[PDB]
């Protein structure tokens, strides 16, 4: 029975699964070289 | 008087402790880093003066600008200088850090690191020999020795 | 559902930790070994309904051995009366409760 | 009943009231739950040492080990929640209303 | 040469020698010229408090020998 | 009189940690074909005093702390746990003679990672927090083999008493029946204190000033000297005459100095491990051997009828 | 079963040493003669008081004084 | 004053849970639970439970609360706080902790002594040294009996720990 | 009692050295400095591997907590049962380690 508080409740997905980056470092000058790292763990 | 004597002896104490325990953050910019490495090498051996080898920038006492300061890295130089606790000091090593050197008229070179940071000791040479860099370090220690911090505090 | 497997097969899985009066290591007694032994030997085999009303004296002796509420009540009464008499000035403590008597052994 | 046992029970009920009124985080729930476990350890230990009941002295360690393993399980659950939403917020755990 | 490290090693060795020597001398000073009584167990503590009661001066380390019996 | 004994423990600990910096710089000097400090004092004997007065008047960095309380309680906990690990150490008689001094030291060293974790969260940096989490994971990893090796050795002792460990080794050193436990214990204590080749912090507490960094520094070196003394008592236990305790004190002092200089001589010899390589060293090399030797030192006094006395 | 053993001793000597030490720790307490002496020493260690018995009249195996012949003796422990 | 020390620790223990059951943050929650674990361990150690107190430190605090602080520090994104020079960054900490010990000493007032003095435990509560035990801690031998008497207990405990390892590795996979 | 005095003295010396380390250079009127690292404004990504090694520490630490009364359990009369349960606990710690091995749990921090 759709009441006032229950009207916006959409039904759950059929297979019960729900729709859900990596680190980027800057090794700066702190020879000399800067390193932008897309690291993944 | 008495308090003048006390602040003079405590000035001697803190100046002794600061000059005999200088920890350098060496910018390895260019060829002068090689001669700094020879100044840390066994023959000249900075470590026996209390001058440790490759201290971290957030505890170091003296910044040695050893090599060519270019325009792409001058903000990084001023950033590492601003991250140094006081009393911080700057030793400029070699001609490109002193006044631009062999790349003075270049489009990309800071003409002296004293356009960026306040510089205490200018070490001349291309590169200065490691013995001469060590001379500049000992002249910095003698400059720290004649500081008058608590004397000027007691007189102001 | 109490499937008493330990009595069917004849294994001792957890009876040993159950009561204090069981076989302890190096024959250490509990503080209330006699009182719990008497409550268990009284209330044995007669069921809980008869055990509540027909072994209440041993059970209250064992409960008072555990909690010591009547003993702490009695000591609080005697200590309160002693404090009130020391406060009134009608009583003096003995030397063997004040610490000047060079203890027994 | 006794006094220091009443204090350890008071701590158990205080961490229970903290475990029954959630503010923001699931880690706060796990911390109140393990404060409850700590108070159970303390109270069991004082009873077992009080009566000089010897064989039960292994019991609080047992009461530790299982329940600490239990806490490990709870931490892993929190992590999977924090891998779906980025936070461990209990208000992200409301998809089972329907 | 290599023997130059020996003053610092000697200073550090004296700094490690001082606590053990200190606690041994304090244990002999506070216990009648002897070792401190070790009571890890209830029997050792019971004998120790029995010594404290039989000495008469509230000190366990005063040993009463055969002169205290008739 | 007991407070005198506490001060005569804790002041020479701080003096020994101060001069360990001099011994480290001199021994690492001569091993690197150079000299160490000799300009400041005679042969460098004023270099620790100059370094301490320099670090204690150096400017505080004005730290942008994520918390006040953990920023203050990480050096406090570091120094307190650095000092309280010494009080059950038998030299030949400890400051606090306790029946579970081994377990006490294992507990107080397991509590020593909170200084790392609170220093990490008390910084605003995510990179400093990642480095602190890596350091905490390393330290709690190697605490596993600390506990198992320590248990396996104390299966020959009888109890967790550290003074009983002197009585255990009156006929032979305990490194003879337990040298694999000795070498894995020594590498594990090397990897506890983030000492080289396990020093990936120099490869987390830089949010602090130079003064509080000196506090973490001196707590780390007190842990180094303490674990060397504990390893000396645990494996190379010296002769003890109860009428002359200075024989035992000089003997374990000399052995502790040699083992601390063995740390100084390891750090001037090897490159660093990569992080997963020392996790491989723990979880895949030291832990199977350590578990097998735990089974071995359980079942071996039973088969040789050499079960040590409880008391 | 022998070339595999040489292969695993070449590749992974740590796990071979671990399984060898663990296998010896399992089997060797039963293959030993001195294992029974562990049991005997732990059951002859007097943590409690040896509570005496009332002499009913016929107990030949129970002594009356510690310096009597009958009673459990530890000559084997003193000699070994 | 010194007699009621266990009771004093218990009061602090109760106050310690009010440090974190009000839940200011999970990180300060962990900090309050560590302080509470230390004072409850002091309560345990002052009845002669030395091994159990060292299990509080070694396994509860140094074993498990390390993991709680570790998992908390891998969440709850941080932000800076007040970082003025030393009249704020340490002076407010010292005044706050002095007010905390003021709160500890402040609760021992006339509403407390009606419970303390009518139900005086110290004098007759701590009775663990009632007579002699011998050459052994009774608590140590009771924990030692886990291997001879506790065969089923050790079997189900080690099986639960092995199943704990398996369960954690299955739920923390995502596949 | 002596232990509490020693802990209190160690805590007092620690707090005194921290207080000296904070208040002694704050005598200086050096400079109020401005303008506040490998990330500038990046959030922290979670890493599953660090949590796996933390929970692995906790579970093996519980197994060590079981293994701790062995120097006392060696003194018991039922040595066959004691030896069987000691070897069984260390074998279950080894089985937990082998299951951590073969399911790739010890990888990229091996
Ligand atoms: C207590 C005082 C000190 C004690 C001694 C320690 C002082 C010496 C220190 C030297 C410097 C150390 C520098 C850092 C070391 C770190 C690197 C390292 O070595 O890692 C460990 C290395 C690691 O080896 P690894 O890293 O080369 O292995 C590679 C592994 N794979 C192939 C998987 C990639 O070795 C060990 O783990 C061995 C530990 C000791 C083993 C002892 C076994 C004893 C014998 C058992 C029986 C064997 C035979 C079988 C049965 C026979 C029966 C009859
Ligand atoms: C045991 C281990 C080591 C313990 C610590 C070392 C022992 C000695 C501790 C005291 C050292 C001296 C004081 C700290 C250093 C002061 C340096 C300094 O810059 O002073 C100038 C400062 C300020 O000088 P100012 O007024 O010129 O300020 C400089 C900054 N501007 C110009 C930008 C405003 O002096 C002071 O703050 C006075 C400090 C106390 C002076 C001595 C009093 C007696 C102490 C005993
Ligand atoms: C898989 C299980 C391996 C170990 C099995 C028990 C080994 C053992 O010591 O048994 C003797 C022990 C105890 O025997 P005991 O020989 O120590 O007896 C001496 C008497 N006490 C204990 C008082 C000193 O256990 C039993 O006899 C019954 C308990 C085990 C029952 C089977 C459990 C199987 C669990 C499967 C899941
Ligand atoms: C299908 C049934 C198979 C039963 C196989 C034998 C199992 C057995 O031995 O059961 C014993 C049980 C009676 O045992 P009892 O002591 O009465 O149980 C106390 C209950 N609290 O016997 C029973 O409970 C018998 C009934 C079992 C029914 C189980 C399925 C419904
Ligand atoms: C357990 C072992 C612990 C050991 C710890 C100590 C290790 C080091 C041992 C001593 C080493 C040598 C110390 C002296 C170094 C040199 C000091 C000196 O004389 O400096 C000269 C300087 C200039 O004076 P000036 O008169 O101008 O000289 C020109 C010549 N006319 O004038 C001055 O500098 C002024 C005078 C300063 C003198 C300071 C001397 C050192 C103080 C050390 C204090 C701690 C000592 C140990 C305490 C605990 C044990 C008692
Ligand atoms: C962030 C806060 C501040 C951080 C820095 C300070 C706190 C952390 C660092 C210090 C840790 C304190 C540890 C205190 C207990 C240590 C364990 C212990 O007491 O073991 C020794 C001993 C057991 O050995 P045993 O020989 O059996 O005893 C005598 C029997 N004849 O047992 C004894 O001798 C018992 C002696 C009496 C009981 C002592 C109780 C101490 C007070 C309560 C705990 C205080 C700390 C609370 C906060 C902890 C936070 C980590
Ligand atoms: C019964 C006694 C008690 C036994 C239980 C207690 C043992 C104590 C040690 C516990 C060790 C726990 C972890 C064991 C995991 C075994 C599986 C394994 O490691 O397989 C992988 C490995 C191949 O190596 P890889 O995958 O490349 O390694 C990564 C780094 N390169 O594969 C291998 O290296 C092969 C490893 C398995 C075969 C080893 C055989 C050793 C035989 C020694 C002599 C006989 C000993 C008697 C007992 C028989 C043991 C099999
Ligand atoms: S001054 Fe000259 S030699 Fe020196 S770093 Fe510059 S370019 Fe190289």
């Amino acid at each position: 029975y759709p009441t006032k508080e229950t009207a916006h409740w959409k039904p759950p997905p059929w297979n019960d699964v729900d729709p859900p980056s990596n680190l980027t470092l800057n090794f700066g000058p702190q020879g000399v070289l800067r390193l932008v790292m897309e690291l993944s763990g | 008087s008495r308090g003048e004597y006390v602040v003079a002896k405590l000035d001697d104490l803190i100046n002794w402790a600061r000059r005999s325990s200088l920890w350098p953050m060496t910018f390895g910019l260019a060829c002068c880093a090689v001669e700094m490495m020879h100044m840390a090498a066994p023959r000249y051996d900075m470590d026996r003066f209390g001058v440790v080898f490759r201290a971290s920038p957030r505890q170091s006492d003296v910044m040695i600008v050893a090599g060519t300061l270019t325009n792409k890295m001058a903000p990084a130089l001023r950033k590492v200088y601003d991250q140094m606790p006081e009393p911080r000091y700057v030793v400029s090593m070699g001609s490109c850090a002193n006044g631009g050197g062999y790349y003075h008229y270049s489009y990309s070179v800071v003409r002296g690191c004293d356009r960026i940071v306040p510089v205490d000791i200018y070490v001349p040479g291309c590169p200065p020999t490691a013995e001469a860099l060590l001379y500049g370090i000992l002249q910095l220690q003698k400059k720290i020795k004649r500081e008058k911090r608590l004397r000027i505090w007691y007189r102001r | 559902p109490f499937f008493d497997v330990q009595k069917k097969l004849g294994v001792d899985l957890d009876h040993w930790m159950t009561i204090q009066s069981a076989e302890q290591p190096h024959r250490i007694p509990a503080r209330c070994h006699a009182f719990e032994k008497e409550w268990i030997e009284c209330a044995h085999g007669i069921g809980s309904i008869r055990a509540e009303k027909e072994c209440k004296i041993e059970f209250e002796d064992f409960r008072e051995c555990l909690l010591r509420q009547k003993t702490m009540k009695r000591l609080n009464a005697i200590k309160r009366q002693r404090d009130k008499l020391i406060k009134e000035g009608k009583y003096t403590p003995p030397p063997h409760h004040s610490g000047q008597e060079d203890l027994r052994p | 009943m006794s006094l220091v046992y009443m204090n350890i029970m008071m701590a158990f009920t205080v961490s229970l009231t903290g475990l029954l009124m959630y503010r923001s985080h699931l880690m706060s729930s796990l911390l109140c739950l393990e404060g409850m476990m700590l108070s159970l350890f303390i109270l069991a230990t004082l009873m077992i040492l009080n009566s000089h009941f010897t064989l039960a002295s292994m019991m609080p360690i047992i009461l530790l080990v299982f329940a600490a393993c239990e806490a490990a399980l709870g931490l892993s659950l929190l992590v999977m929640v924090s891998n779906t939403y980025g936070t461990d917020y209990v208000q992200n755990l409301n998809l089972l209303q329907c | 040469m290599w023997f130059e490290v020996l003053p610092g090693i000697a200073v550090m060795g004296v700094c490690l020698f001082i606590p053990g020597m200190a606690t041994a001398r304090i244990h002999r000073f506070s216990n009648g010229g002897r070792e401190k009584r070790v009571a890890h167990y209830s029997y050792q503590w019971y004998l120790m408090e029995r010594d404290r009661r039989v000495s008469g001066v509230n000190r366990y380390y005063v040993s009463k020998g055969l002169e205290n019996i008739d | 009189m007991f407070m005198i004994n506490v001060l005569t423990l804790i002041i020479p600990i701080l003096l020994a940690v101060a001069f360990l910096t001099l011994v480290e710089r001199k021994v690492l000097g001569y091993m690197q074909f150079r000299k160490g400090p000799n300009v400041v004092g005679p042969y460098g004997l004023l270099q620790p005093i100059a370094d301490a007065i320099k670090l204690f008047i150096k400017e505080p960095l004005r730290p942008a702390t994520s918390s006040i309380s953990m920023f203050i309680l990480a050096p406090i906990l570091a120094l307190t746990l650095a000092l309280t690990m010494w009080i059950p150490l038998p030299m030949p008689y400890p400051l606090i003679n306790m029946n579970l001094g081994v377990l006490f030291m294992l507990a107080m060293s397991s509590l020593a990672v909170y200084s790392i974790l609170w220093s990490g969260w008390a910084s605003n940096s995510k990179y400093a927090l990642i480095g602190a989490l890596r350091a905490v994971a390393q330290t709690i990893s190697y605490e596993v083999t600390l506990a198992i090796i320590l248990l396996s050795v104390l299966l020959m002792n009888g109890s967790f008493t550290l003074s009983t460990l002197i009585i255990t080794q009156e006929q032979v050193w305990l490194i003879f029946p337990a040298w694999p436990l000795a070498m894995m214990w020594f590498i594990s204590t090397l990897a506890e204190t983030n000492r080289a080749p396990f020093d990936l912090t120099e490869g987390f507490n830089v949010e602090y000033a130079a003064g509080p960094f000196a506090l973490f520094f001196m707590a780390e070196y007190a842990n180094i000297i303490m674990m060397n003394i504990f390893t000396t008592t645990l494996f190379l236990g010296a002769f003890h005459n109860p009428y002359m305790p200075e024989l035992y004190t000089i003997n374990f002092t000399i052995k502790s100095l040699l083992l601390s200089i063995t740390f100084l001589w390891i750090r001037a010899s090897y490159p660093r491990f990569r992080y997963d390589q020392l996790m491989h060293l723990l979880w895949k090399n030291f832990l199977p051997l350590t578990l097998a030797l735990c089974m071995w030192h359980v079942s071996l006094p039973i088969l040789l009828s050499s079960i040590p006395p409880q008391t | 079963v022998a070339a595999f053993l040489k292969n695993v001793w070449a590749k992974e000597p740590v796990l071979v040493a671990s399984f060898a030490i663990a296998g010896l720790a399992v089997i060797l307490p039963t293959l030993s003669p001195y294992t029974k002496y562990s049991l005997m020493i732990n059951r002859a260690t007097p943590y409690n008081y040896p509570v005496p018995l009332r002499d009913d009249g016929n107990m030949p195996d129970v002594p009356s004084h510690p310096q009597d012949p009958q009673g459990p003796s530890l000559e084997w422990l003193k000699r070994l | 004053m010194m007699t009621y020390i266990v009771f004093i620790l218990s009061i602090i223990f109760v106050m310690g849970f009010v440090g974190f059951s009000s839940k200011p943050s999970p990180i300060y929650g962990g900090l309050g639970l560590i302080v509470s674990g230390g004072v409850g361990c002091g309560i345990v150690l002052n009845f002669g439970g030395s091994f159990l107190g060292l299990m509080v430190f070694l396994i509860y605090l140094g074993g498990m609360m390390v993991v709680f602080g570790y998992t908390t520090a891998m969440a709850t994104e941080q932000y800076p706080e007040v970082w003025v020079s030393n009249k704020v960054v340490l002076g407010t900490f010292i005044t706050g902790l002095l007010m905390e010990f003021l709160m500890v000493y402040y609760v021992l007032k006339d509403k407390e002594v009606e419970i303390v003095f009518k139900f005086n435990g110290m004098g007759d509560w701590v009775i663990y040294d009632t007579g002699d035990s011998g050459f052994f801690s009774e608590e140590a031998m009771g924990i030692a009996a886990l291997y001879s008497y506790g065969t089923w207990l050790v079997i189900v405990t080690g099986w639960s720990l092995l199943i704990g390892v398996v369960v954690i590795m299955e739920i923390t996979r995502g596949n | 009692m002596n232990l509490m005095i020693t802990l209190l003295t160690n805590f007092t010396l620690a707090t005194l050295l921290v207080t000296i380390a904070f208040w002694l250079p704050q005598l200086n009127v050096y400079s109020e400095k401005t303008s506040p690292d490998p990330m500038g404004s990046a959030r922290l990504p979670f890493s599953m591997k660090f949590f796996l090694v933390a929970i692995t520490f906790l579970l093996f630490d519980l197994e060590i907590a079981l293994l701790l009364p062995l120097p006392w359990a060696s003194q018991t009369t039922n040595l066959n049962t004691m030896l069987t349960m000691a070897l069984l606990l260390i074998f279950l710690l080894a089985v937990s380690l082998a299951y951590e091995w073969t399911q790739k749990g010890l990888e990229w921090t091996e």
